[PDB]
């Protein structure tokens, strides 16, 4: 078992401290690594430290800025992060990478970090309101485009879940403001658009801002 | 430094397919080339603890091979969880380094096509923006073109997109894409459309979205 | 664990006479209504025994290292379980094995280990006034026990740890011998009313226990309990009270004794 | 406690238990039908019940079934070389048994490890739990694992389906130690019945003679074992039972 | 009764290898376990008695171990004279019983695959019978498989084989095998073949043996 911790949202040039608790194995015997993964990117090696902690090594992005360190007496690995960059926006995994000799690998669940000047803010809420502009037989996209929130997750759903049939949700876009946005949808028959009320159930849950808003099909 | 080159960056397949991905190191590394499976953002599962050595409890359908620069991961017959990313990583020297992970992203290769097309919404008008939505949704490919018609010009550079992956039941992605335009832009412009050109259908498909002009 | 104590005052070595104390049954043989001669290691009659004691009044606490020679007669006169055991050995410093005997306040313990003993070993009862009692609170006998080769602990008990008034009331006599890799112990309890000195009169020590330990013993060192309380200065080296107890040591020598055996086969008298 | 312990050591980290101050019935071990191997050097189990020792050491661990061959004087191979070595004049017994049903797991068991690499062979009864990365090549591996730089310990992978030579075996080694000290470990000592009122030849607890034994009117002190008269002949004895 | 299992039923090796074979008893027999070597058509030769004691004049490269239920014979550095069949035998009680001896058959283990096959001869036809001559020749691994093709049905039960012994210089076997058919059967059918599914090659091989049909 491995459990990373201490991740968060921080400004460029800042510092942050990751930690990783090890359980159910002899942590004290092994090289222990940091790896990271920026959203949608491949795996990136961050650093490694010897079993006894006597030696430390890094990839060139984090070199000198960061520090990898360990408390064998506490079965705990750490990453001190400093002079933070957009580069450092990643899930950070704590792991026993195996190399040639047979043994049991371990990876933790990974702790998230994001580097941006932005602030915690609610779902700026823009429902898809399908009308004479767009309705086409069995197809009419309701939905929302949602914007301007710094922590990554906005939840979105349709008519308080009563309109789940034909739901689709799409990856987020980071705006130049350092705030995220995303698109989320339900595709509904044009003939149904006079029946349901249609709400876009946005919640930027880290702001705790539920802003569930009426959607207006057959407008204009 | 040593750099890794997964020959498929992406794959399409179906359950029961024997599958292979290959990874090339930028230089020789003897047999020091591990392989992993990752489901998106989950902890990378070690498959092979060298070029060839299958890890404890890893399913028997997986296998590794190679020497010097050139390596393989194989899956003897593909199963649903294997629609995942795969990473090679070299174990030879520092820095430890990973391939551009092969994404076996097409959960069931098939052909099922689809399209949809949505305005810069009326309930989006209040934003001080027009954010148009092309919406080719439940389409088999990830592959489609999107085009714009705002004051009849086709906009470019000023756009975004994101796609929900190949659906497990439908075997179709869905794409969303957006031209975006300020209060000044959206009240300057009056003709609008977005056009979806998903080649699983025979044609571009579009409607007169006309913000302030419908 | 260790602490060097301070506030111990300095006084000359005291002495008293053995008065025919300290014979013991030399073998496991029943003899009745007979006089019998034996050559053995005995404490000589009317010998001078060095007297050691702990008392506050002034500020006297008293457990030096002593030679073992060929064997030791030891006696405690007390009222408060102040004498708690002994160290026996040679180097006393974990460079050799050495033997610990201690009545910890709930458990008699015996061990043989490469003990790094304290240069000033003790126990300490604290008057925990919140618990409204004395209790043993400060085992400070050794820093470490680097290897071990015998162990024993008795089934548990408790004792009164007395702030007792009046004169000494228990006499406990012991003889220690180390022969053929056996450490042999003889003892006798007796109730007393004597204010200070070692009492006159006669009683033989009975064989108590015999331990199969291969070690060289050359020196020994007794273990005593401090009293500690809210009335003292509290400080680790000096915030303590000596209690009130006395003990005596004399050395066995090769002597011929004539022993008088009762109808029940007890020793009842002897001639040096 | 040694033979029915719930979990055993890995062989590189082999346990040792010291036995002293007790009665040892080796024949109760030897007659237990359990053992795949029971081999003695310098002794025979029946004769061990007649002997006495200062200590006995019991060393224990798990190894793979075909490796049991190596737990003997003069042997060589990764176990004998890097994990556990007997001296070539060993005096003692090796006991082993198949433990597949305790020590294999259906997902494979990897709790048990052995030392795969070492600079040099062990000395007799040496032990080495060090986890320093083994430099196989020229680079100082600097506590990092790589091209010529290996973790020195490897797991066994005990599946219940393994062929018998690949199954786990629990092993105990008994070493008998006699020093210049009292012999605290001995085999049990047999008693016959008493036989009063006949001329018999007797041995009470090492005191021997011939005579007629009868119940006495006299009574000893509780520590006394026999009586003597004024001539120093033995006139009475206490029955140890 | 006491049953002895010898674990490797056959082995392959080369000179200077160490080799081990093992014997396991259905109850404890202390050290009462002999080991024998037998060469073809010779009497068995005793190597080890007790379970460890080397017999008079036996080479010191042989050694035995065990006491209880599991026993091993090892050969320290194998030699050309050692390739033979080896038997354990318990000496503990009656009946005296032997293991099914391990065959150390492959001298100088190699890999060379081979096939050939032959018809039911016309100079055999005169018998009033057909007897097909399946014939894979000088193939390294003793393991091979045979099938038939008489009127392109695959015949079964009606077969025999024999293998000429492991060749002293090639370390290759050669095999003969025979489907055999009455006058009525050998004229009722007209297409024939053996098919040699030789494991040493990538494919079966089969040839038109055509009794009454050439
Ligand atoms: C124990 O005894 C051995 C053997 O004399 C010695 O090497 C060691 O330093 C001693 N101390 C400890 C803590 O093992
Ligand atoms: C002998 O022992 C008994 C029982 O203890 C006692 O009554 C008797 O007085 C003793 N005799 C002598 C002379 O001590
Ligand atoms: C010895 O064992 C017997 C049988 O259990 C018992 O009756 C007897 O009291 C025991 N005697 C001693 C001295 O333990």
């Amino acid at each position: 078992q491995l459990q990373e911790s201490g991740g968060g949202l921080v400004q460029p040039g800042g510092s942050l401290r990751l930690s990783c608790a090890a359980s159910g194995f002899t942590f004290s015997s092994y090289e222990m690594n940091w790896v990271r993964q920026a959203p949608g990117k491949g795996l990136e090696w961050v650093a490694v430290i010897s079993y006894d902690g006597s030696n430390k090594y890094y990839a060139d992005s984090v070199k000198g800025r960061f520090t990898i360190s360990r408390d064998n007496a506490k079965n705990s690995l750490y990453l001190q992060m400093n002079s933070l960059r957009a580069e450092d926006t990643a899930v950070y995994y704590c792991a026993r990478l195996i190399t040639m000799v047979r043994g049991e690998d371990y990876w933790g669940q990974g702790t998230l970090v994001t580097v941006s000047s932005a602030s915690t803010k609610g779902p700026s809420v823009f429902p898809l309101a399908p009308s004479s502009k767009s309705t086409s037989g069995g197809t009419a996209a309701l939905g929302c485009l949602v914007k301007d929130y710094f922590p990554e997750p906005v939840t979105v759903s349709w008519n308080s879940g009563a309109l789940t049939s034909g739901v689709h949700t799409f990856p987020a876009v980071l705006q130049s403001s350092g705030l995220y946005s995303l698109s989320s949808v339900v595709t509904v028959p044009s003939s149904s658009l006079g029946t349901q009320t249609y709400i876009c159930n946005v919640n930027h849950k880290p702001s705790n801002t539920k802003v569930d808003k009426k959607v207006e099909p057959k407008s204009c | 430094d040593i750099q890794l080159t997964q020959s498929p960056s992406s794959l399409s397949a179906s359950v029961g397919h024997r599958v292979t991905i290959t990874c090339r190191a930028s230089q020789s590394i003897s047999s020091y080339l591990n392989w992993y499976q990752q489901k998106p953002g989950k902890a990378p599962k070690l498959l092979i603890y060298a070029a060839s050595s299958l890890q404890s409890g890893v399913p028997s359908r997986f296998s590794g091979s190679g020497s010097g620069t050139d390596f393989t991961l194989t899956i003897s017959s593909l199963q649903p969880e294997d629609f995942a990313t795969y990473y090679c990583q070299q174990s030879y020297n520092l820095p430890r380094t990973f391939g551009g992970g092969t994404k076996l992203e097409v959960l069931g290769t098939v052909a099922a096509p689809s399209v949809f097309i949505f305005p810069p919404s009326d309930e989006q008008l209040k934003s001080g923006t027009a954010s148009v939505v092309c919406l080719l949704n439940n389409f088999y490919p990830r592959e489609a073109k999107v085009q714009w018609k705002v004051d009849n010009a086709l906009q470019s550079g000023n756009s975004q997109e994101s796609v929900t992956e190949q659906d497990s039941k439908d075997s179709t992605y869905s794409l969303s894409s957006t031209l975006t335009l300020s209060k000044a832009d959206y009240e300057k412009h009056k003709v609008y459309a977005c056009e979806v050109t998903h080649q699983g259908l025979s044609s571009p498909v579009t409607k007169s979205f006309n913000r302030g002009e419908c | 664990q260790c602490v060097n104590l301070t506030t111990r005052t300095q006084l000359p070595p005291a002495y008293t006479n053995s008065f025919t104390r300290g014979v013991y049954y030399p073998d496991k043989v029943f003899r009745s209504s007979v006089l019998h001669s034996t050559q053995d290691l005995f404490l000589p009659f009317f010998s001078n025994v060095t007297w050691f004691h702990a008392i506050h009044v002034t500020k006297r606490f008293d457990n030096p290292v002593l030679p073992f020679n060929d064997g030791v007669y030891f006696a405690s006169t007390e009222k408060s379980n102040i004498i708690r055991g002994w160290i026996f050995g040679t180097t006393l410093d974990s460079k050799t094995q050495s033997l610990l005997i201690v009545n910890n306040a709930t458990n008699v313990v015996i061990k043989v280990c490469e003990f790094q003993f304290c240069n000033d070993p003790f126990l300490g009862v604290y008057y925990h006034k919140n618990n409204k009692s004395w209790m043993e609170s400060e085992f400070r006998v050794y820093s470490s026990a680097n290897n071990c080769t015998f162990e024993y602990v008795s089934q548990p008990f408790l004792m009164d740890l007395e702030g007792k008034q009046g004169n000494f009331k228990n006499l406990r006599e012991f003889v220690f011998k180390n022969i053929d890799g056996y450490f042999k112990i003889y003892s006798k309890h007796t109730p007393i009313n004597l204010v200070r000195d070692l009492p006159q009169g006669f009683s033989a020590l009975e064989p108590l226990v015999d331990l199969p330990i291969g070690i060289n013993i050359t020196r020994f060192q007794t273990l005593l309990a401090l009293h500690r309380s809210y009335l003292t200065p509290g400080d680790s080296s000096s915030g303590w009270t000596a209690g009130a107890a006395a003990y005596y040591v004399g050395y066995l020598q090769p002597r011929t004794f004539l022993l008088k055996y009762n109808e029940n086969g007890t020793i009842t008298d002897a001639v040096d | 406690e040694v033979f029915n312990a719930t979990r055993f050591a890995s062989v590189y980290a082999w346990n040792r238990k010291r036995i002293s101050n007790c009665v040892a019935d080796y024949s109760v071990l030897y007659n237990s039908a359990s053992f795949s191997t029971f081999k003695c050097y310098g002794v025979s189990p029946t004769k061990l019940n007649d002997l006495c020792f200062t200590n006995v050491y019991a060393d224990s661990f798990v190894i793979r079934g075909d490796e049991v061959r190596q737990i003997a004087p003069g042997q060589t191979g990764k176990i004998a070389d890097y994990n556990y070595k007997l001296p070539d004049d060993f005096t003692g017994c090796v006991i082993a048994w198949n433990s597949n049903n305790l020590d294999s797991k259906v997902g494979g068991n990897y709790n048990y490890l052995y030392r795969l690499f070492r600079k040099s062979n062990l000395k007799p009864f040496e032990r080495d739990i060090s986890t320093e990365i083994y430099q196989a090549g020229s680079t100082p591996c600097n506590g990092v694992e790589g091209f010529n730089c290996y973790f020195p310990l490897q797991s066994y992978g005990f599946q219940p389906t393994n062929g018998v030579g690949y199954q786990p075996y629990r092993v105990v080694v008994l070493s008998f130690e006699l020093l210049h000290a009292p012999a605290t470990v001995c085999g049990p000592k047999k008693s016959t019945n008493l036989v009063k009122n006949k001329c018999v030849n007797f041995n009470f607890n090492g005191l021997t003679g011939t005579g007629v034994l009868t119940e006495s009117n006299k009574k000893f002190l509780p520590f006394q074992q026999f009586g003597r008269d004024i001539a120093d002949t033995t006139d009475a004895v206490r029955d140890p039972q």
